[PDB]
């Protein structure tokens, strides 16, 4: 019994993610996710400009 | 460190918690038998004098 505890830790330390690290890598994620589609959507603006030469 | 699947402490104080049964368990054997070597399980040589001088 201890022999399989000792197993399923052992197991579990291998395997398991650290979530508390993961919370802050998803909430940067976003950020960045968020500054990128907005960085994309004033990079689109960049071809009209030439309208005004005609 | 910190994770869903297991954590390493509580199947500790389970353990703990078992041996403590145990040991609580073979009091409660001591006390109903009266004796502190009842049956074989308990020592067998003993009990095998005590049978025998019986």
């Amino acid at each position: 019994g201890k022999l399989q505890d000792s197993l399923d830790a052992g197991v579990g330390n291998l395997v398991d993610a650290d979530l508390a690290k993961e919370s802050a890598k998803l909430q940067s994620l976003q950020t960045k996710q968020q500054l990128g589609v907005q960085a994309l959507s004033i990079a689109n603006q960049t071809p009209q400009t030439i309208l005004s030469l005609f | 460190l910190n994770s869903i699947n297991t954590n390493p402490g509580a199947l500790l104080a389970l353990q703990n918690l078992n041996s403590t049964n145990t040991e609580l368990a073979a009091t409660q054997g001591r006390i109903n038998t009266g004796k502190k070597v009842a049956n074989a399980k308990d020592n067998g040589a003993i009990w095998s004098m005590a049978k025998m001088q019986s």
